[PDB]
RNA sequence: GUUUAUUAAAAACACAGCACUGUGCAAACACGAAAGUGGACGUAUACGGUGUGACGCCUGCCCGGUGCCGGAAGGUUAAUU
RNA sequence: CUUGAGUCUCGUAGAGGGGGGUAGAAUUCCAGGUGUAGCGGUGAAAUGCGUAGAGAUCUGGAGGAAUACCGGUGGCGAAGGCGGCCCCCUGGACGAAGACUGACGCUCAGGUGCGAAAGCGUGGGGAGCAAACAGGAUUAGAUACCCUGGUAGUCCACGCCGUAAACGAUGUCGACUUGGAGGUUGUGCCCUUGAGGCGUGGCUUCCGGAGCUAACGCGUUAAGUCGACCGCCUGGGGAGUAC
């Protein structure tokens, strides 16, 4: 098991989805023995540029830790994923707990 | 490089941005780019530099 | 290069005695069993070439340390193949 | 050449070039549904469109559109399809019934493949324009919500909408380029169908076409009464072009309804 | 007629040449005047002693309308990208701030190989 | 210094044009320079340190 | 391979290939006053058309004339009123 | 047997290679607001673009190439190489305590393999530069130099060719031999209080000692002082051409 610090941003007005997602998220990674250390929602952060056209998005933030085999069904969920935009996930750097 | 000022007295600090880039970055690309000369001008212009 | 608890299992596979890492019974097993790894890699990737390097050079070695296995006792040389399974 | 893993040379024996075969299609044995199909190239009179004229076609088969949704299928094996090259794939449903299906790209081994709104968005089963996504790969569409025509040419063919789109349609066609049509369409979706397959060179006159084409090839070949043009010594001086097309851009297609598309290039 | 009062200009400057094209803080076209569109040409133009004789010409055509106060956009380095905005606010002109808008790759193209005099 | 989140700590590390910041006028350890120059690089991409200060 | 049944089987047409152009489908296009039909239950890696004729190595300069492709501001311009 | 080759361990920095994502800038071409006689360009000019509205300029889309800044006098690899970022699969190299086997060893004609650019294939894409090509101008003149355009082709796999000032015009492997200012990595200890401080291994840049050197210069990375092996060289043109 890799451990991952994945951050990713959701559209603004579709943050209404963000809880639905964000249970749904470690519904899998739960259910794959899956480990999750570090896990915190950031915010409705006003962006930098206009991505997606439209220059403010939600955030979050993962560190999780589990098969590749797994975050890659979500590797590719956030692409066939529409209320969501610019996604990203960082390999392991190791399991880090705590922060902002 | 963003300016902007309050109290009109139209002042300068235009060249506050005038070193971090200017014609600074068009020399390069100006005409053209450098492909072998950088391997001798970087590492050869280089000569200049050391004291 | 290769999995930690597989390294280390060949070496209980294979050491005449326990933890004898550096020996020649296991060198050869470990660039073997390391290469019957890496083989389902290149014919994928089919010109990652700096990568096959030391996997040629990898090889390589591996029958310099037949060669020597064997030039050293054949006992031992037709006990390790027989289990390894090459000659290829 | 281009592709894995071969499509092969043909030993310089005996007056010849190449070939064209696949791994997997191996049982022939085509399935019940099918229909004979007559022949020729008239209609109840005379010609219409020269050449075809060749023997031994059959084989008809079946199936576009996929109206079976919310269900699952099983590739059992792709299989090859005459009058039509794209190979064609068995395809089982769970409930026990087989249909055809066209052959896009990575299937084999059953694999999942579900027709019907919001599921498998993949290369396999259809899922209606309305919610298919940034879609940079179709298929075969649909003119119209429940047609299933389009573009059936899977031998290598692309369609490629234009990302999420707006009003209800879209689309930028393999070769006539950006033309609209209705969202509440569908389409194949993984948009390929196998197209190793036409980079051939059959080989040898009638031995190739003339199991499928006669001879269109007709030219001048004198004669100027057969023909606008023709006779002489042996050339033919006067601005070419056959039954007075002007063979050369001119073009046509002068109405119908339609023209509800944009873009579509010159050169 | 409209009287923006918060429009921008656009001083686009290549080496041989200088545009002075008036617009408004949305995008919209002004007035403009420039360089070889004012007596010298050749290269007895491009020299900022006649880069500024057109900046008090785009005010022949930028009074018509208000304008109580604008901002400068430097698309362009070379002869006429300073003494351009020196007749600006001195022949009655405010002035914001101002922005730089030349280009800027990030090596993405080849450019032109071009004077191999 | 490893990272993004501490984003207040890399926002000295520009300029008005975003031009990162040299080890050269600031000689610090090189690799340091190393591992913070690429953070800004994977942190631009998700709306922080504007690739620009034109947009 | 084919051809002038019955003076010409050739260096003819053909031929695989090569190029051009047309054709987004109720295709282009062909028979039809028409309906309707062939292009096919095909779908731009598909079909008409036209030139050239396994293969290798090549395919220059001319857009003035004419085709056709494009523009439509101005000129002239039918029924019309 | 253990110091040579290495195996395990355990660290570590890096544009090492292949596949799959990608975001931002940037031209250009499309689509409309604006707006008016102008833009482009040279030494000047012309050719070309603009009253069928250039260019400026805005808001939008298509798309291809490339990744400023960081970047280094830097980093990597066996050479030719290789630059944003992300993800998987994968080399090598370095070091520290150790832990291991026990001369495996360094050399190699032929043998095999990698191969900048350019070019030939099949097929793809083709935003920008551009041979060839047409105008334009300069001259006696211009098949060129600058100007205006543009085909291939720079790009993609798949495959061929397999040469370059293929570079350090300087094989490889091994121990020597005065130092002096550095660069980047790795590990010991110092009130670790510290920027740093001190020993020590890989790589590296500049001076430069003896010494070698035909001079210029090489000089711990030797062109010093020795040791295994392989490659080539014997006067210029004719000629790396003919057969
Ligand atoms: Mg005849
Ligand atoms: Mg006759
Ligand atoms: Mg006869
Ligand atoms: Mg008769
Ligand atoms: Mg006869
Ligand atoms: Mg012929
Ligand atoms: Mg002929
Ligand atoms: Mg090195
Ligand atoms: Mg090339
Ligand atoms: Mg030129
Ligand atoms: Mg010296």
């Amino acid at each position: 098991m890799r451990h991952y610090e994945i951050v990713f941003m959701v559209h603004p007005d579709q943050s209404e989805q963000v809880p639905g997602m964000i249970e749904r998220y470690t519904a899998a990674i739960t259910g794959a023995e899956g480990k999750i250390h570090r896990l915190e929602d950031w915010g409705r952060r006003q962006l930098a540029y206009p991505i997606n056209k439209l220059h403010k998005a939600h955030y979050v933030l993962m560190n999780v830790e589990a098969p590749q085999e797994v975050i890659d069904e979500l590797e590719t969920t956030f692409r066939f994923n529409d209320a969501v935009i610019r996604s990203m996930v960082m390999r392991t750097k190791h399991a880090v707990t705590e922060a902002s | 490089i963003k300016v902007r000022e309050n109290e009109p007295f139209d002042v300068a600090l235009r060249r506050f941005k005038r070193s971090c880039e200017k014609a600074g970055v068009l020399a390069e690309v100006r005409r053209r780019e450098f492909y072998e000369k950088p391997t001798t001008e970087r590492k050869r212009a280089k000569a200049s530099a050391v004291k | 290069s290769l999995s930690t608890e597989a390294t280390a299992k060949i070496v209980s596979e294979f050491g005449r005695d326990a933890n004898d890492t550096g020996s020649t019974e296991v060198q050869v097993a470990l660039l073997t069993a390391q290469i019957n790894h890496l083989q389902g890699h290149f014919a994928e990737h089919k010109k990652d070439h700096h990568s096959r390097r030391g996997l040629l050079r990898m090889v390589s070695q591996r029958r310099k340390l037949l060669d020597y296995l064997k030039r050293k006792d054949v006992a031992r040389y037709t006990r390790l193949i027989e289990r390894l399974g090459l000659r290829r | 050449v281009k592709c894995k893993p071969t499509s092969p040379g043909r030993r310089h024996v005996v007056k010849v070039v190449n070939p064209e075969l696949h791994k997997g299609k191996p049982f022939a044995p085509l399935l019940e549904k099918n229909s004979k199909s007559g022949g020729r190239n008239n209609n109840g009179r005379i010609t219409t469109r020269h050449i075809g004229g060749g023997h031994k076609q059959a084989y008809r088969i079946v199936d576009f559109k996929r109206n079976k949704d919310g269900i699952p299928a099983v590739v059992e094996r792709l299989e090859y399809d005459p009058n039509r090259s794209a190979n064609i794939a068995l395809v089982l449903y769970k409930d026990g019934e087989r249909r055809y299906i066209l052959a896009p790209k990575g299937l084999k081994a059953g694999d999942q493949i579900q027709s019907g709104v919001d599921a498998a968005i993949k290369p396999g089963n259809t899922l209606p324009m309305r919610n298919i996504p940034v879609g940079s790969t179709v298929h075969n569409v649909e003119m119209k919500p429940g047609k299933g025509g389009q573009l059936a040419r899977s031998a290598g063919t692309y369609v490629q909408i234009v990302a999420r789109d707006g009003a209800y349609v879209t689309l930028r066609l393999r070769s006539g380029e950006m033309r609209k049509v209705e969202a509440d369409c569908r389409a194949t979706l993984g948009e390929v169908g196998n197209a190793e397959h036409m980079l051939r060179v059959l080989g040898k006159a009638g031995a190739a076409r003339w199991r499928g084409v006669r001879p269109t090839v007709r030219g001048t070949a004198m004669n100027p009464v057969d023909h606008p043009h023709g006779g002489g010594e042996g050339r033919n001086f006067g601005k070419h072009p056959v039954t007075p097309w002007g063979v050369q851009t001119k073009g046509k297609k002068t109405r119908s309804n339609k023209r509800t598309d944009k873009f579509i290039v010159r050169r | 007629r409209k009287q923006v009062s918060d429009g921008v200009a656009h001083i686009h400057a290549s080496f041989n040449n200088t545009i002075v094209t008036i617009t408004d803080r949305q995008g919209n076209a002004l007035g403009w005047a420039t360089a070889g569109g004012s007596g010298f040409r050749g290269s007895r133009k491009s020299t900022p002693f006649a880069a500024q004789v057109a900046a008090e010409r785009c005010a022949d055509a930028v009074k018509e309308y208000g304008i109580k106060n604008l901002e400068v956009m430097v698309k362009g380095p070379g002869p006429g990208r300073e003494s351009t905005i020196r007749a600006l606010n001195a022949a009655g002109f405010r002035i914001t701030n101002i922005t730089d808008v030349t280009p800027i790759p990030h090596n993405g193209c080849r450019p032109p190989k071009k004077r191999r005099v | 210094e490893i990272d993004y989140k501490d984003i207040a700590t890399l926002k000295n590390y520009i300029t008005e044009s975003g031009k990162i910041v040299p080890s050269r006028i600031t000689g610090t350890r090189a690799k340091y320079q190393r591992q913070l120059a690429r953070a800004i690089k994977r942190a631009r991409y998700l709306s922080l340190l504007p690739y620009t200060d034109r947009h």
